[PDB]
């Protein structure tokens, strides 16, 4: 249900953003939007939840926001070790619990 | 139509159609006052016992507690068509408290599940 | 926190397969649990969610007649029994915490702790 | 809020919004206390024989008979008060209550059968 | 299984699992009739008050009244996990009449909305 | 072991109405649920409607919920099926049968047991 | 004389939002339910939304359930329809109307007895 | 869901009918069928409600009937401002409250 | 709805299996599978109910079984068990009470 454009790229020291597009009944109606960072061979560790919150145990260079029916993940101090498949996840309601977009490959030159 | 307890000697499937007739007769110097307080206390204890089972306001209340074959190994064609409520009440004088405890626990689980589902956005 | 799945592949589609997941490092009975599907060439898909007590289970429509999720809070394990498996169900199935809170806790609607994959193939 | 019975002279469609004010004054010498408790419990039992267990406004499946009262709703609820209405249908109240009981009995069996389908 | 009030010192989240243990101990010369009548009157006032709120027949009743942060600014991780019902009662007793009035008004609005919804052919 | 006799109707134009009925003998009618099942001349059996023993609960397939009404009279031992807005696709032999659902205090059935002799419905 | 006057907006961009404020006079405002009905320039009338007399109940067509909010203020005698995420297909005249529902104790109506002037809502 | 014929016409003094056809859930099951008359450039006014009832102030030249899943607006004679776009409307239950048909142009020859 | 074999056959003195298959909501979740014999020109009569049981008045050599989403009727002997379509039926829940699918015109040669 969610749209996540692939082939996102950047460079160390520059900021990057990854977009996520949903609809009025899920992103617009709920604030339960989360982001995951999956390295190849590794579990998709949680990075962002509740749009603006982060869990303990991760760097604070990861942030995000929501507006309208869209949401985004922002990385400021991009590192070479941030090359990974990022996922957008959102709560859709009681009849459908969670929706995901496709994988977004973030590469760092 | 048969009056209070008129269906007592009929089968329980037939006697189940007179629940309002039995219910209406449960509520209606110092001895009169003690008798009235005692009738009120018995009524309220039965109503509380129904309430904690999720059966408040109902005369026929279905539950989700399975019937154990050890309590009475009889088919419905025998319990409901060829047996009275008095004979049944005698038959399950034992295990009544087990059934009541299971009903209370099942209702507690149902209340928690309903609370979690209603709190689910 | 650790989540260790037990599982394996399947041959002769149409049969059934029992998967399990063991949890450690946190109170198992205090958190909701879920199973999430990730095909090797696709993204993440949520499959099933069970609450902390285990009385409430939720599924996607495609597996409502196929998958049964249960949890044992004494052994701190999950058990997922998948019936009528098809070749299109080949994916890595991850065991994860979260997905809901039982009304008396702050809400989450996220998956924080993830397992390492049930590594389930169908042939 | 007007207070206890303060809507008694108001129309039915206005007094019907103050039911909790009347309800809270039904429970609050021993013969008087027991009599009040018995009257409260008899009214609650009549509500529980019907399907109106925990409700103050309860819609039932008994159709209204024009022989009980042939007034339209624009007169019963907007013009008439509860005292005048209570006087008008006293002669049929015991009939109406009986039908209400019968309806709930049928409903209970129907619900018992509907929950019996696998 | 802790007994009557055994959960009194437990946290609110743990004490909420014993609601039937406390509920079943509320019902059970002229001095003793006064004691029995007062027990019945307190029980009936509590049951009527639950009925007014639309909570009849339930021990855990969810409502449509939003929580006002001025009544208590604690989050769920403090109220339910690190607080007992006695401490909560001491903190909320100043605001329980406002809460009760809001519950009564909310149920009256809910009953009118349900009656209008059931009036659509 | 029991006798069920249907009474049919004649030829009806599309958009018209037709009433079928069924009489029971040899058993207590009020003790069993009854149903109507349809069979097109060249097809198999299709269930259309089910009514419980008291007549209070009626169930239909989606295609007839707004068209067919099933009614029961326990004093006359009589069933009726009033069909409105009939189409040519409804031409079939209709049977009344004893079986189907049981009223919660009886042993579970979920099957049809006794069948009538059939009644023809022809739609132009 | 009963009069309804729409004082809402006009031209908006695709994806934009606006509100339509409808004033009413000549009758008791709190005693009647109200609605908004849509009519495209080349189409007939289409009902969009209705609100009860007390304002507690709102009903919508499926296409606007996640986009349109109808509310009323019985102290200001003002009806307000807030529209979000409008599409090019939503260009139409939106009429403010009184009637279509009653709160169970009045009478059965299911009709719109008063209509406004019609606000013109367009999308670039 | 309501189909009615366009291009209805007649001479002054003659009577006309305007039909409206629905299904059992719109017309057959309910008596809440109404008709509106809209003049070009003006808001529609209520002319007929509850199949046979008229608003106060509306003359008795407008009547109607219902049969099966159809309904009809009967206009006895034709004069003055009878030339207009007419619409039928019906209550369709709780899921869909009201359904309107297309416009019928009635002209007085 | 319910798939049946294309009218299997066999010699008198041999047995046949008539399958009846469906989905999880028709067969897999319920044990209320019945079989009916409809002689041409006559009404159908009950042969098998509750998968394995037969009513009084019906002779032996008729039995059945269930595995997975497949139910089957075993008919042994074929002692003038003349062609009578051998319909299957299953309970499929409150929304879809009964389905029959096709039929099996068993011939005994
Ligand atoms: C007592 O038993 C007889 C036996 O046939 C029965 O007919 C009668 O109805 C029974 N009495 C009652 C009150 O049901
Ligand atoms: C029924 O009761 C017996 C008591 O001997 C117990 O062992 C058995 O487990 C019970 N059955 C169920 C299904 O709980
Ligand atoms: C009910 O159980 C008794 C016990 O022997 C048996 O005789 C009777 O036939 C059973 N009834 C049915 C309908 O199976
Ligand atoms: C109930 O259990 C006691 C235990 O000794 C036994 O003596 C009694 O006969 C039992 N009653 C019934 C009705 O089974
Ligand atoms: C008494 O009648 C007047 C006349 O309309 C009305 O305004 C007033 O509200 C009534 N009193 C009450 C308590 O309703
Ligand atoms: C109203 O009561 C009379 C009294 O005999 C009865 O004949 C009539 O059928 C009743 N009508 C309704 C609609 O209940
Ligand atoms: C109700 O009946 C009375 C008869 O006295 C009539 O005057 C009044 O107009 C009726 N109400 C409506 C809404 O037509
Ligand atoms: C109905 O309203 C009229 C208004 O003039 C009033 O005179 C009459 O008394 C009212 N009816 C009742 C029963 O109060
Ligand atoms: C009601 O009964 C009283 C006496 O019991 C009588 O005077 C009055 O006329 C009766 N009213 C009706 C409407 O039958
Ligand atoms: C009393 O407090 C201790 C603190 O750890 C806790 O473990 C214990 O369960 C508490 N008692 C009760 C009855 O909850
Ligand atoms: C409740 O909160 C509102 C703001 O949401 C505030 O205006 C009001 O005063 C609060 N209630 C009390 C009793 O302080
Ligand atoms: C939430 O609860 C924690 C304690 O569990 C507390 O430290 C924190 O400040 C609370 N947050 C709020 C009220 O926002
Ligand atoms: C709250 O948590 C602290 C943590 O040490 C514990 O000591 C205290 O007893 C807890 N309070 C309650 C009421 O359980
Ligand atoms: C409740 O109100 C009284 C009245 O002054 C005040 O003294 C007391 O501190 C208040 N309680 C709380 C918990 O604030």
């Amino acid at each position: 249900a969610l749209t996540q454009p692939p082939s996102v790229s950047g460079s160390p020291g520059q900021s990057v953003t990854i977009s996520c597009t949903g609809t009025s009944s899920d992103i617009g109606s709920y604030n339960y939007v989360s982001w995951y960072q999956q390295h190849p061979g590794k579990a998709p560790k949680l990075m962002i939840y509740d749009v603006t919150q982060r869990p303990s145990g991760v760097s604070d260079r990861f942030s995000g926001s929501k507006s309208g029916n869209t949401a985004s993940l922002t990385i400021s101090g991009l590192q070479a070790d941030d090359e990974a498949d990022y996922y957008c996840s959102a709560y859709a309601g009681r009849q459908t619990f969670y929706i995901f977009g496709g994988g977004t490959r973030l590469t760092v030159l | 139509s048969l009056g209070f307890l008129g269906a007592a000697g009929s089968t329980m499937g037939a006697a189940s159609m007179t629940l309002t007739v039995q219910a209406r007769n449960l509520l209606s110097g110092i001895k009169q006052l003690q008798a009235r307080v005692l009738a009120v206390e018995h009524y309220l204890r039965d109503q509380q016992l129904l309430g904690i089972w999720g059966c408040s306001g109902k005369l026929i209340c279905c539950t989700n507690v399975p019937w154990n074959s050890s309590w009475s190994n009889r088919n419905l064609s025998e319990i409901w068509d060829n047996m009275t409520w008095l004979q049944w009440d005698k038959e399950i004088s034992n295990y009544t408290q087990i059934i009541y405890g299971l009903l209370e626990e099942s209702q507690n689980q149902q209340e928690k599940n309903e609370q979690d589902l209603l709190a689910l956005d | 926190v650790q989540l260790v799945e037990t599982g394996g592949g399947l041959v002769q589609p149409g049969g059934s397969l029992k998967l399990s997941c063991r949890a450690s490092g946190y109170t198992f009975s205090s958190f909701a649990m879920s199973w999430v599907r990730q095909a090797p060439g696709k993204g993440l898909e949520w499959v099933s969610l069970i609450n902390d007590r285990g009385g409430l289970t939720f599924y996607v429509d495609s597996v409502k007649g196929r998958f049964t999720i249960s949890r044992d809070n004494s052994k701190n394990t999950l058990s997922l029994q998948m019936h009528s498996l098809r070749d299109g169900d080949t994916a890595v199935y991850y065991c994860a915490t979260g997905g809901m809170s039982s009304a008396l806790q702050s809400s989450k609607y996220y998956f924080d702790f993830w397992g390492q994959g049930a590594l389930v193939t169908v042939s």
